[PDB]
């Protein structure tokens, strides 16, 4: 076809624009004008945190686009999945791991 | 219009690369890079199969791959911080008091 | 394929599982109880292994693409539930000398429980996958569990590198396999192949690095090198459910795999799992003869026996009773091995803090623990294939199916590594009977767990009948 | 010379035409907000000064992470514009993933403020940059999860498909909820003020401060055109021609995060992540539940 | 499509192979995200979108955050790291590459000898992901997420400061 | 060429980012300057106007020096108050008289205080200073203007009387 392809063109287009255009911000910046404690851990946890709740939302985009298709099965099977993510949050909620405060 | 042995010859780079890196290498942090390496080059592998035969099969099995990416790094990455709080180094060498 | 509530009913014992893991996590949410959250762990254990009838009532069938239920699947789901119930019976003494959080044990104990049980049942690359890295990585919790323990969190360090690794070439081997068969259930692995093309170069070798991985799993030579190592840094209830339930479980999906592929009966897939099994039986009798350290010396006696069973697995394609002497050694092997364990668990407990040792000093423990030392002679004994114990007749099936099958070098390394066995084991025996310089219900029912344990290996090795009988009656689908 | 060829040309022209209207409309608005706390030559000569400033990269600093942190919260959210339909017939890649688009360019996002922190080099500004990036991770758990069920009514990932399932009602009455962690997330990962500084621009000067000013702006008017095309519409409206409605409901949201940002407090670091971990992740969760719900519940 | 596939693929091979023999692990990080983006124009070359997608979400933009949040907590500022070079002495390295390459030539034979009708790159939606992953799959999805709470569990045990 | 420079120049005088360093009662002044009664309309790395305030004491100096080095070309001062141009009234053991032996001065404003509207007429006058100059345009000869007091000499002088202090 032809849309297709045209639109292919234009987000390539879109893409090497942007990324050259602020390459070449960069380079005029630098090419004009004269010239003369102990980490806590509680970032890794929440980092960590955040790293398997994005797992487990990719799994719900997953379903998500697919509710129609998969019927009320597919809804029993995703409330059970958001039971057990939300069974965990209520766990590190409670165990302090989400709590920042003293 | 891609051969399938050339996605698998591919996988097959990262995977062996992945490995030396795993292999070469006494700090634990670029050990834990080399298996994070290793693991995506196979699910690349599921990938390239899954898309050569038109299943959706390949996609699941890259989805149950990365979650397992995910928490190896999780678990990994947490006994690396345990090892620099109570030794202060990350050399692997040196845990290796058990022997024999 | 859709489920039908008798599908839920084929479910039972890993919905119990899971709800069971659900409830324990929310019990520990409202309140931190030692207690109580192992009586909600033992409870949710008991409750899948008596599901187990239910599921026997329901039938042998398909619950998905993925998972099939059969008398074999409901065979290993009940020696998972029974290492699982053990391995929390030895942890509630081990732990309750430990200063931290204890819940997390039990919790991390039953999603190891559930990946068991999703092995047992699997018919598919996907839930042996899955399987796989559901108990391999709450066993890198707790083989690290007292990671303020120096020799705990090299065994949790080294145990999660090296079964990362594995998994990764597990992964890349079932992804090949999937390359050429298309298909990732069990029965399509080598399909589409016919009249002698069945050894194609791109399914042997994603076999052979999913032999990797599972070799890893299973502690089969040259994969063996870190099995001492974890299991002398693990915690000893820890140990206990590393080498029963995880080994247990993986030995039986590799079962199934073996079974069902089409590729299965290969004559060089065949020759390379003759090699690893000469290998590892030689290998871990020999290793363990110098063991001056009693989880050392279980470690090399995991890898030999492993070898043995793997000698049963070879003759899979070309014997019958295969699976029957497979899963009476499984039987003889697990009751052995949670004994021993089990004694080495109520000696260690209560945990005595992280900068003190964890050794067992089993040199004249029969002059202040006797009963105790009799288990673990007991032990000692049917691991070692001495008759009157379970472990002689797991010997003597493993012998009949390899002279059954003409396959003698196994059938002499049978021979020569029992010798080798019966060395070590006699010292170790003979060293509890030698010369040297508690007080709650839980410790109780660990010492009654480890000698239920001895009764039952004295018992089936003077009259093994039951066990074969119950082990015969589950078939799997052919 | 073919007709072919003349379509080709006309949507690339049409890509650099919406291209240089969303980076001249954020640097605009930049002046805008700084004026409303002539003028077109006023940003003229401070983008000539920016332009002419001594562009200095410290010496106990690294040159690549230094760099690459502005080029990154510029480009990210500018590819995340990339995939906003303002018109029938113009917009730049019709792509079958859409606000997957979106998340990933946000999943980039991070790492500008996660490197402009190893740049810093200074443990105030290491320590602000953690508590920025733990903030912004808190808040980008949920962003996914609170499209979910704009995607669920759409049944699809693209913005098209968005637009037109928006045709009888527009998305902000059934996915209110949908649409309040929305804005709240957007507003959290693009270091809007509720929540700019729990910092890490210090030792950027010149043209990467330029950047990461442009970039933060370009940001805002990417998640305005967001909120327009998943929440109210996009393009559509009774009378007016399409373009006019989308722009003036990009601008209205435009001066919504004006107000907002001069009308709210700064909470606590402790309060933002009890909020962002307590209440907006099970709100999402639990409104694709009942997205889900009334979905099935309805196409009997 | 092709020339997308090969030119990303060569950049995944490059980006790895600066990965695993750089001595400073931001760049050797920088380095991994660079190769993760090629891969996932591997996949969207090969019509699997949502991998693709997920590639940039979660590999590239959550578990690289992650090994990125630990290099900072490190502090390595030439913490008995950046000094030593050891791998790069040909008697470490030279062996396991060698091992590596006889793996790499054993595994390269065996894919040679298989049948290849060629990827289609027919693209397989998200829509179709879901569709079969909460059909034939959805155990596998229900104990995927039991194996992230299990991953969360153990690393909140081990990783804590106290 | 020459529109180009007078265009930098332009864009250089037209957006001015002050860094207002002062220490005493003349940053008082200029924090009432800000208000909206006299409609005046940061970091030192990306400031490109130092105002100095204030009484540049012997331990405020290195401070004063730091933050001025800190700064990027092009880069220009002004001085505030008597303090600031020559220690003022404080000729004292504890005062550097005057912020101009240290860093260079490019506007000097007397007063004690000066009132915000001569900030903005020394805003004014740098402004005219910097159009004036020229600096070059790719990798510093400051024009020699005029001085105000004799520009403004005539006006000054013409003037004969003025209100008397009695009334108001
Ligand atoms: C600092 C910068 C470093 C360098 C960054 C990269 C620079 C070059 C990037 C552009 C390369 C040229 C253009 C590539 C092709 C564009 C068109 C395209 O991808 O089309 C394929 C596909 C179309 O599919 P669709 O239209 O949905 O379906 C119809 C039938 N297929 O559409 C898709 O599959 C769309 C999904 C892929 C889109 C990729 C966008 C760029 C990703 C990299 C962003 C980097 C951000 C900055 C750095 C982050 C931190 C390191
Ligand atoms: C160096 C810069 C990056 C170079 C690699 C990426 C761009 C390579 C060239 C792509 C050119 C466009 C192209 O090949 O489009 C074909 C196809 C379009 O989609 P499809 O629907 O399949 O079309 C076929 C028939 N219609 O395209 C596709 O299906 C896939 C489109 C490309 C994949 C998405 C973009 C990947 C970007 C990867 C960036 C990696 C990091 C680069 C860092 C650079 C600096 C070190
Ligand atoms: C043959 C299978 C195992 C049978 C039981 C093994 C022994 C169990 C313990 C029984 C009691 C042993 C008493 C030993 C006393 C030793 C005294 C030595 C004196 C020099
Ligand atoms: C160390 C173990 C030695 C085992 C020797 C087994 C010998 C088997 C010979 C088989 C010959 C088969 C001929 C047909
Ligand atoms: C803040 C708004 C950002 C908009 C970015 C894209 C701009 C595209 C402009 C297209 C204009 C023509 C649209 C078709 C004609 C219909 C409207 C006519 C009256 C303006
Ligand atoms: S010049 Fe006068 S008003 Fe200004 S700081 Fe000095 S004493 Fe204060």
């Amino acid at each position: 076809s032809t849309e297709v392809i045209a639109h292919h063109w234009a987000f390539a287009i879109f893409l090497i624009v942007a990324i050259g255009l602020c390459c070449l911000m960069l380079v005029g910046g630098w090419f004009l004008g004269g010239r003369a404690l102990r980490l806590s851990a509680k970032f890794y946890l929440v980092a960590m945190f955040f790293v398997i709740f994005d797992v487990e939302a990719l799994y719900l985009f997953a379903w998500s686009t697919s509710i129609r298709e998969s019927g009320w099965v597919g809804f029993v099977e995703a409330a059970i999945f958001i039971f057990v993510l939300l069974a965990g949050l209520v766990y590190l909620v409670r165990i302090g791991a989400l709590d920042w405060t003293p | 219009m891609i051969p399938l042995q050339h996605g698998l010859i591919l996988a097959a780079i990262l995977f062996v690369l992945g490995l030396t890196g795993l292999v070469i290498r006494r700090n634990l942090l670029f050990m834990l890079i080399g298996l994070e390496i290793m693991i995506n080059a196979s699910a690349l592998a599921f990938v390239v199969a899954g898309s050569y035969w038109g299943q959706t099969d390949g996609q699941v099995m890259y989805i149950l791959a990365i979650s397992l990416a995910a928490a190896e790094a999780s678990i990994g990455l947490a006994l690396l911080l345990q090892l620099h709080r109570r030794r202060q180094n990350l050399n692997i060498d040196s845990v290796s008091e058990m022997r024999g | 394929m859709t489920i039908t509530p008798q599908n839920l009913i084929a479910l039972l014992p890993l919905l119990i599982v899971g709800l069971t893991v659900v409830v324990v996590m929310l019990s520990i949410a409202w309140r931190r109880n030692h207690f109580l959250n192992a009586t909600l762990s033992v409870i949710g254990l008991n409750a899948a292994l008596v599901s187990l009838w239910f599921v026997g009532q329901a039938g042998a069938m398909d619950v998905t693409p993925l998972m099939r239920v059969d008398g074999f699947a409901m065979l290993y789901t009940g020696l998972v539930l029974l290492a699982s119930l053990a391995t929390c019976t030895f942890a509630y003494p081990w732990l309750e000398g430990y200063n931290d959080n204890k819940d997390e044990f039990y919790l991390l104990v039953l999603i190891a429980a559930l990946g068991g049980i999703l092995l047992a049942n699997a018919n598919h690359l996907a839930s042996l996958f899955l399987g796989i890295e559901l108990i391999s990585l709450p066993l890198f919790g707790l083989v690290g569990y007292a990671f303020r323990q120096k020799r705990s969190l090299e065994a949790s360090i080294k145990y999660t590198i090296l079964s990362a690794a594995a998994s990764s070439f597990l992964l890349f081997g079932m992804a090949l396999v999937y390359a050429q068969s298309g298909d990732l259930s069990f029965v399509a692995l080598g399909k589409n192949l016919g009249d002698g093309m069945l050894n194609e170069p791109l399914l042997l070798a994603g076999f052979g690095l999913m032999i990797v991985g599972l070799g890893f799993k299973l502690s089969l030579v040259p994969f063996h090198l870190w099995t001492p190592d974890v299991y002398q840094g693990a915690p000893a209830p820890v140990s206990t459910f590393l080498a029963t339930a995880s080994k247990i479980a993986i030995f039986g999906v590799v079962m199934r795999l073996f079974l069902y592929a089409p590729v299965g009966d290969s004559e060089a897939i065949r020759v390379v799992l003759a090699i690893i099994a000469f290998a590892s039986i030689i290998f871990g009798n020999l290793m363990a003869l110098s063991q001056t350290n009693i989880k050392r010396l279980l470690g090399y006696s995991s890898i030999s026996h492993l070898g043995y069973l793997l000698v049963a697995l070879i003759a899979l394609q070309t014997g019958e009773m295969s699976m029957e002497a497979v899963g009476v050694y499984l039987a003889g092997y697990l009751f052995s091995s949670l004994g021993a364990f089990g004694v080495v668990s109520l000696m260690s407990s209560p945990y005595r803090g992280p900068d003190a040792d964890s050794l067992f000093s089993y040199r004249g423990l029969f002059w202040h623990r006797p009963i105790l030392a009799a288990v673990m002679t007991v032990m000692m004994l049917s691991l070692a294939g001495i008759p009157m114990t379970l472990g002689f007749i797991g010997k003597f099936y493993v012998l009949a199916v390899g002279v059954q099958a003409h396959l003698w070098w196994l059938v002499g390394a049978v021979v020569v590594g029992s010798a080798i066995g019966l060395y070590y084991y006699l010292r170790v025996a003979v060293s509890l009977y030698l010369h040297a310089p508690p007080s709650n219900w839980q410790y109780s029912a660990g010492g009654i767990v480890v000698l239920i344990s001895a009764l039952l290996v004295l018992v089936l090795g003077v009259w093994p009948q039951p066990l074969i009988s119950i082990v015969r009656l589950a078939m799997p689908l052919m | 010379i073919s007709p072919e060829l003349i379509e080709i040309l006309l949507t690339i022209l049409k890509a650099v035409v919406i291209l240089l209207v969303v980076v001249t409309c954020g640097a605009f608005m930049s002046f805008g907000e700084r004026r409303l706390l002539g003028g077109s030559l006023q940003l003229v000569a401070d983008m000539i000064k920016m332009f002419f400033k001594e562009d200095w990269i410290p010496k106990f600093s690294d040159r690549v992470i230094f760099t690459l942190a502005p080029m990154i919260a510029f480009t990210s959210l500018l590819l995340a514009f990339a995939i906003v339909p303002v018109s029938p017939g113009w917009v730049v890649a019709d792509l079958n993933i859409g606000i997957l688009f979106f998340l990933m360019m946000a999943g980039l996002a991070v790492y500008a403020v996660l490197f402009a922190g190893w740049s810093s080099n200074n443990k105030y500004s290491l320590l602000g940059a953690m508590r920025a990036s733990a903030q912004t991770l808190s808040y980008e758990v949920f962003l996914g999860l609170s499209l979910m069920g704009v995607v669920a009514q759409a049944g699809s990932f693209n913005m098209t498909d968005i637009v037109n399932s928006q045709a009888h009602v527009w998305n902000v009455i059934p996915q209110f909820f949908g649409f309040i962690t929305f804005a709240i997330a957007g507003v959290a990962v693009c270091h809007r003020h509720p929540f700019d500084q729990p910092g890490y621009h210090i030792e950027y000067s010149g043209m990467k401060f330029g950047l990461f000013f442009v970039g933060e702006y370009i940001g805002i008017v990417t998640i305005s055109a967001l909120m327009v095309t998943l929440f109210f519409g996009g393009w559509q409206g009774p009378l007016l021609p399409p373009f006019i409605w989308f722009a003036l409901k990009t601008a209205f949201f435009m001066m919504m995060f004006i107000l907002i940002r001069a009308s709210l407090p700064r909470p606590r670091y402790d309060q933002v992540m009890s909020f962002g971990w307590k209440i907006c992740l099970p709100l999402t969760l639990i409104n694709l539940l009942v997205t889900a719900a009334v979905i099935l519940w309805q196409a009997q | 499509m092709e020339f997308a596939f090969y030119i990303c693929g060569l950049i995944a091979i490059l980006a790895t192979l600066r990965v695993i023999t750089h001595t400073n692990p931001v760049h050797a990080l920088l380095y991994l995200i660079i190769s993760l983006l090629a891969i996932s124009g591997v996949f969207f070359s090969l019509g699997a979108y949502f991998a693709g997608a997920l590639e940039i979400i979660v590999y590239a933009g959550a578990i690289m955050v992650l090994f990125v949040f630990v290099v900072m907590m490190l502090n390595l500022g030439g913490s008995e790291i950046e000094q030593e070079r050891q791998w790069l002495k040909p008697q470490v390295w030279i062996g396991p590459a060698i091992l590596s390459a006889i793996m790499l030539v054993v595994i390269v034979y065996a894919i040679l000898g298989v049948n290849d009708q060629g990827i289609d790159g027919t693209p397989i939606s998200a829509k179709a992901v879901g569709i079969t992953l909460f059909g034939p799959y959805v155990l596998a999805v229900e104990l995927a997420s039991m194996l992230l709470l299990a991953g969360l569990v153990v690393a909140f045990h081990v990783g804590r400061e106290e | 060429m020459g529109k180009l420079n007078d265009m930098v120049n332009w864009g250089r005088k037209n957006s001015i980012w002050p860094y207002n360093f002062g220490l005493s009662c003349c940053y008082v002044e200029m924090v009432t300057s800000f208000t909206a009664v006299h409609d005046v309309a940061a970091s030192p790395r990306q400031a490109d106007l130092m105002v100095v305030a204030g009484t540049c004491f012997t331990k405020m100096a290195p401070v004063i020096q730091r933050l001025y080095d800190q700064m990027l070309e092009p880069k220009w001062v002004i001085s505030m108050g008597a303090c600031a141009n020559s220690g003022g009234m404080y000729d004292i053991y504890s005062v550097v008289q005057g912020v101009d032996k240290f860093i260079p001065v490019d506007v000097y404003i007397p007063g004690c205080p000066p009132r915000p509207e001569a900030y903005m007429q020394a805003l004014m006058l740098l402004q005219e200073s910097i159009g004036k100059e020229r600096r070059p345009l790719s990798w510093v000869y400051r024009a020699n203007m005029q001085s105000e007091r004799e520009r403004k000499r005539g006006e000054r002088i013409a003037v004969t009387n003025l209100r008397t202090p009695d009334e108001i």
